[PDB]
């Protein structure tokens, strides 16, 4: 369980989520991942 | 926006002189080129005689003169700042005197960049074209056939991009061209052939050869010699083909040789000037080869004296010297054959007063008639004095050190004056005695080899016998930078306060700076309080009973407690540097040099500045000035002057448009209130010396003259026929827009000069119908305010 | 004068002129974008948001894409770019397509070029001594009393004239470059103040409104002045959260390899980071094991770095076994400069 954005690691997922949505992006994952 | 510009006095720098036979073959003429003014002289016995004094439409800038084959006297071509050329000539019809124009153009190219180096104009001594170095990597070529009615020119695509100086060849079979060339490995001179048949160089008589690594300037010896001679300040080289003779003496090591000319028509004998005033004499010493030709044997060079700082050398016959200058008066100096017992052979017959540089200038009643006089702050270096001007009357006060502020304090009937001199470092030396060490009471702050320092001094000075009654001395590596005389607070002494702003020259930007307070009284100054700060204080205004002062970017309120000390009361960073501080009431006006004008005003109640209005437009400012609650005025670049007027939405209340434009023709470095004889009047002083006044005119009476302008303008014939609008268009060196809300003065007080023919013409149909005598009263009425 | 250009919307960042953006591209309208834009011009334009809500552009950049390939592994079309920034331009209309393609009318900006103070009031006989020989400190004092000789005839000093020239604030944006670099060669920056002032902007670490602001001023002499003031008054870097929390001081940055200080680097799965390398860094935590994978500097592996007050990402420590061992990279967008 990788963040798309910053590499941050996690074996979860609800920490993974609050770490993504804690980014101040327009997080354009359509466009990304 | 409405204003009126008149021109109270005449600028007096000398651009630069010419001598020939211009006003008649019989005769000898001297032409001396101030700003935008020609004058004319006939050479005498007794000295110069005034024939004639014109004004062009035009900065001189390029004067010459020659005498193409068939005429009889010499024809004067003048190349103005704008590239107006014209080929003019002089011709008198009985008792009147009127300056024809043989030829008129306009040699500017489009696209293109002004050399650094500056405008350089030469004329084939046979008199064949005309060459104008004005831009980079180009060569203008104008031929001086009968047909070219308009100046028409062809342009030469020279390779080396940096040329120093270039002058014609005496003696070749085609025009040749010598120039001093830079590029990375050196200087180098090199020789051209210019061919009209073919409109392109060919290779020159002899090749390039290296040079001194500063050789900047350029003599085209005369026959019989031939050649060119290349002058730095090291060594001085004659270059003739294969001939060589370089001299290296001692005596011009100290200084820049910065001008030059011609005494004796074969070229055996030449004047030099250099930067700080000294006039050398360098010989030419022949040989003739037995059944041959005249050749040069070797160069000398002695020291003939001292004169004022020279920026143009002519040899008037009878061995006088027109020695003119822009830092200080002219003047015609006198070479004898034997020394004077101080070791000189220059003495003065002659002084002509020149005002400017005018660094700083303040209007005082010294009689108290109702009339205020002026005083200003003239010249540089060893040529500074101040100038007490009166109804147009000059008395001169020298100082021999370089005036920098003014303020006169009417309770202590005394000027403060900041000057400064430059002292070597060989403790430090001074160089000549001056205002600032021959003080009657001297004081002094306390709180390399050949390197040259400036030492500042505040001196206070007696208004009527204009005696240096005081001079203090300010720390070691500190400039005085601002000037106010003023009471502060509930105070009743008056003192003068000085910013000063320490400069290091590891530094970049003043990071130190004071802010001190004397005050004069029983003949001492002592110093009453002193501030520190962290920043060069550039401006300082007396605010309502405060001191603002401009420290670096920044504009603090300094109020006086009881106690006698400055005390900080509010701050504003603004961004900017506030070089230029001005006041009005509540409002305040902050500018760099950068243009950047911004308007604060100071809102009591709260105790806080708060921004009204600002206005970047990036372009080089010399002063601004604010002429009423809603309109300023400054200087921009390329001598021009501008108006901003404050004011809907908040972004039109947030923006001083600009509501007039005009190109002066100087660099104007102070403005200042007062009249020396139409709402208010806005003296203001320049580089050339010109004193200019501004009112604000009335809207009925802005178009009346307006229209009285226009109508001028298809009667009066100018020199060179230059159109008065192409003139007074704004200018930016790649930029032009006409002028507005300006109404030129010289041009309206022109209209009383015309006969009563042409007077008729120019009434005719204007605005009852108004009639000559009406226009003459108006005029009148205009004149009476300068 | 006035122009259209169409926008990658994905390209989220104030572009300066001169400076390199690489990107990679995945959602197939980018990609037919591209790829129907390298064959006619390459006149790629990033707008400058002022407004995060991707709708409210003033100014922007037309970049030029100047490196193009493509990678057709994981079975789909990923590109991958490298573009520069040529010329700044004002937003006159957003003329959108409806499809997402977001059509700009704008027009191209000048560069106000001034000429040098002293060419009003220069004295013409001295005039010709204006040219000379170019080779310190000494030459420096000779070049200012030799430039500005005239400042007699005006009411300011030589150093305030100075602190406008061209040359002489070049230089102090040399040394002061040079202290970060310890490598950079006389010859690597450019010789004029337009593209020396670009490429100066570029390398310091400014967030997202003080580029806007050197985006927008037309005056060479303005963004050397300008960028002056940042470099010397600002010296430390805060958490842009936070606001409040000191990461490191401008003396710390370090510039590795033949990149400057801060370089531009895409992470795998194509976000861009303006990475800034310093030697230490504090207020941060570790998470994470050092791992190589995609390592943006070879050899050395790196674990993710948070701050330890809003545990926003902020950078990552470099380490590698063997010069120096340890060091960081900061993404810029998580910096905020600060006054002391
Ligand atoms: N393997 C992943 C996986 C997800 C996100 C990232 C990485 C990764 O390596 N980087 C950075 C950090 C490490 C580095 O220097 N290069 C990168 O692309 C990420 O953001
Ligand atoms: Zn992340
Ligand atoms: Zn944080």
């Amino acid at each position: 369980l990788f963040c798309p954005i910053c590499g941050f690691t996690c074996r979860q997922k609800g920490n993974l989520l609050r770490h993504i949505n804690l980014h101040t992006g327009e997080k354009l994952f359509k466009y990304h991942l | 926006s409405y204003n009126y510009v008149v021109t109270a006095q005449k600028p007096t720098a000398v651009n630069g002189c010419v001598t020939g036979h211009f006003t008649s073959a019989e005769d000898l003429n001297l032409l001396i080129a101030k700003n935008t003014r020609l004058e004319i002289y006939v050479v005498t016995a007794e000295g110069l005689r005034p024939v004639k004094e014109v004004g062009m439409y035009g900065k001189i800038a390029v004067m010459e003169l020659f005498r193409p084959k068939g005429e009889s006297k010499d024809l004067l071509f003048i190349l103005t700042a704008k590239y107006n050329a014209c080929i003019l000539e002089y011709k008198q019809s009985g008792e009147s005197i009127d300056i024809i124009t043989r030829a008129h153009g306009n040699v500017q190219d489009r696209i293109g960049r002004p050399s650094e180096t500056g405008i350089i104009g030469i004329i084939d001594p046979e008199c064949r074209m005309i060459g104008l170095r004005l831009y980079d990597g180009l060569f203008k070529v104008i031929p001086l056939d009968r047909d070219n009615k308009e100046l028409k020119a062809f342009n030469i695509r020279l390779e080396e991009l940096h040329v120093i100086d270039v002058k014609f060849l005496y003696g070749c079979q085609a025009p040749t061209i010598c120039f001093v060339y830079q590029d990375p490995q050196g200087r180098h001179v090199k020789t051209y052939e210019v061919s009209l048949r073919e409109k392109e160089f060919n290779k020159g008589p002899w090749k390039q050869e290296n040079v001194e690594a500063e050789a900047s300037m350029v003599i085209a010896v005369p026959e019989p010699f031939g050649g060119a001679i290349i002058i730095g300040q090291e060594s001085i080289t004659y270059h003739n083909g294969d001939k060589y003779l370089a001299i290296a003496p001692p005596i011009i090591k100290q200084s820049t040789i910065v001008c030059h000319n011609r005494v004796d028509p074969n070229g055996s004998r030449y004047l030099l000037g250099d930067m700080e005033g000294r006039l050398f004499m360098l010989l030419l010493e022949k040989e003739e080869q037995m059944d041959g030709t005249v050749t040069l044997k070797d160069l000398r060079v002695e020291l003939l004296g001292e004169t004022s700082i020279a920026e143009c050398l002519t040899y008037l016959d009878n061995g006088v010297v027109f020695v003119g200058s822009r830092l200080g008066d002219s003047q015609l100096v006198k070479l004898n054959v034997d020394s004077n017992e101080q070791g000189s052979y220059v003495v003065a017959m002659e002084t002509f007063t020149n005002l400017g540089p005018i660094v700083d200038m303040c209007v005082v009643d010294l009689e108290r008639q109702g009339q205020g006089q002026l005083v200003t702050c003239s010249g540089a270096f060893k040529e500074g004095s101040l100038r007490i001007i009166r109804n147009l009357h000059i008395r001169t006060v020298p100082l021999y050190e370089s005036p920098r502020k003014i303020c006169y304090q009417e309770v202590s009937q005394c000027f403060g004056v900041l000057s400064s001199r430059i002292e070597v470092q060989d403790g430090t030396t001074a160089l000549r005695p001056s205002a600032s060490t021959q003080a009657l009471s001297s004081s002094v702050s306390s709180s390399s080899f050949g390197e040259e320092v400036e030492v500042h001094n505040l001196l206070i000075i007696d208004q009527h016998t204009f005696e240096v009654l005081h001079a203090h001395q300010f720390l070691q590596n500190e400039y005085a930078l601002s000037l106010v005389s003023c009471k502060l607070g509930k105070d009743p002494n008056t003192y003068f306060i000085v910013g000063t702003a320490m400069v290091y020259p590891e530094e970049a930007e003043p990071k130190q700076g004071r802010i001190v307070v004397f005050q004069y009284s029983d003949g001492k100054l002592q110093t009453v309080a002193e501030k520190e700060v962290k920043g060069a204080v550039y401006s300082m205004v007396e605010f309502n009973g405060k001191l603002l002062a401009s420290i670096n970017s920044t504009v603090r309120l300094y109020e006086w407690t009881t106690e006698k000390e400055l005390r900080t009361e509010c701050n504003h960073y603004n961004n900017i540097m506030a070089l230029y501080l001005k006041t009005k009431g509540d409002f305040i006006l902050v500018g760099d040099l950068m243009r950047s004008v911004l308007l604060l005003a100071y809102k009591p109640m709260e105790g806080n500045f708060e921004e009204i209005a600002r206005d970047f437009n990036p372009n080089w400012m010399s002063a601004v000035e604010i002429l009423d609650d809603d309109n300023f005025l400054g200087a921009e670049n390329a001598f021009n002057l501008f108006v901003c007027q404050k004011d809907t939405t908040d972004e039109e209340r947030q923006h001083l448009q600009e509501v007039g434009l005009f190109h002066l023709g100087e660099f104007v470095n102070v403005f200042c209130h007062g009249s020396l004889v139409t709402q208010g009047s806005v003296l203001f002083g320049t580089v050339n010396g010109m004193i200019g006044l501004v009112t604000s005119l009335s809207e009925s009476w802005y178009n009346l003259l307006l229209d009285m302008q226009n109508r001028l303008n298809k009667v009066i014939k100018s020199v060179g026929k230059i159109e008065h609008s192409f003139w007074r268009s704004f200018h930016t060196e790649r930029k032009t827009e006409p002028a507005t809300g300006f109404i030129d003065g010289d041009l309206i007080e022109s209209f009383l000069d015309i006969s009563r023919p042409k007077m008729q013409e120019v009434v005719a149909n204007l605005q009852r119908e108004a009639t000559a005598d009406d226009l003459i009263k108006v005029v009148e009425e205009l004149t009476r305010i300068h | 004068s006035c122009q259209v250009i169409p926008v990658l919307p994905q390209v989220m960042m104030i572009l300066i002129p001169g400076q390199t953006l690489p990107l990679q591209l995945f959602h197939p309208q980018e990609v037919s974008m591209v790829r129907n834009l390298i064959q006619k011009d390459r006149t790629f334009a990033v707008l400058a948001y002022s407004n995060v809500q991707e709708r409210e552009a003033q100014f922007g950049t037309t970049a030029e894409i100047y490196a193009y390939r493509e990678e057709q592994d994981f079975g789909i079309e990923i590109v991958k770019v490298k573009a520069i920034g040529r010329q700044r331009f004002k937003v006159l209309e957003l003329r959108t397509q409806s499809d997402g393609i977001q059509q700009a009318k704008v027009q191209i900006l000048p560069e106000c070029v001034l000429p040098s103070t002293m060419s009003a009031v220069q004295l013409e006989s001295l005039n010709k001594c204006q040219i000379f020989p170019s080779k310190s400190y000494k030459w420096w004092q000779k070049y200012q009393k030799r430039k500005f000789h005239c400042a007699n005839l005006t009411s300011w000093p030589r150093w305030l004239y100075s602190l406008y020239d061209a040359e002489t604030l070049m230089d102090r944006i040399k040394k002061q470059l040079r202290e970060w670099d310890e490598n950079l060669k006389d010859d690597s920056l450019p010789s004029n103040p337009i593209d020396f002032s670009y490429r100066v902007a570029a390398c310091l670490p400014i967030d997202d409104v003080l580029r806007i602001q050197l985006l927008k001023i037309g005056s060479a002499i303005q963004r050397l002045r300008c960028e002056l003031d940042i470099m010397n008054k600002c010296t430390s870097l805060c958490c842009k959260q936070c606001q409040e929390t000191e990461i490191t001081t401008k003396n710390e940055i370090f510039s590795l390899s033949l990149c400057g200080p801060m370089a531009a680097y895409v992470n795998p799965h194509g976000y861009v980071h303006e990475t800034l390398t310093v030697y230490k860094a504090c207020n941060l935590n570790l998470i994470g094991r050092p791992s190589t994978e995609h390592s943006w500097f070879p050899g050395y592996a790196w674990t993710v770095a948070q701050c330890k007050i809003c545990a926003s990402h902020i950078g990552w420590k470099f380490t590698a076994t063997k010069s120096p061992q340890k060091f960081w990279g900061l993404t810029r967008s998580a910096l905020l400069p600060t006054i002391p």
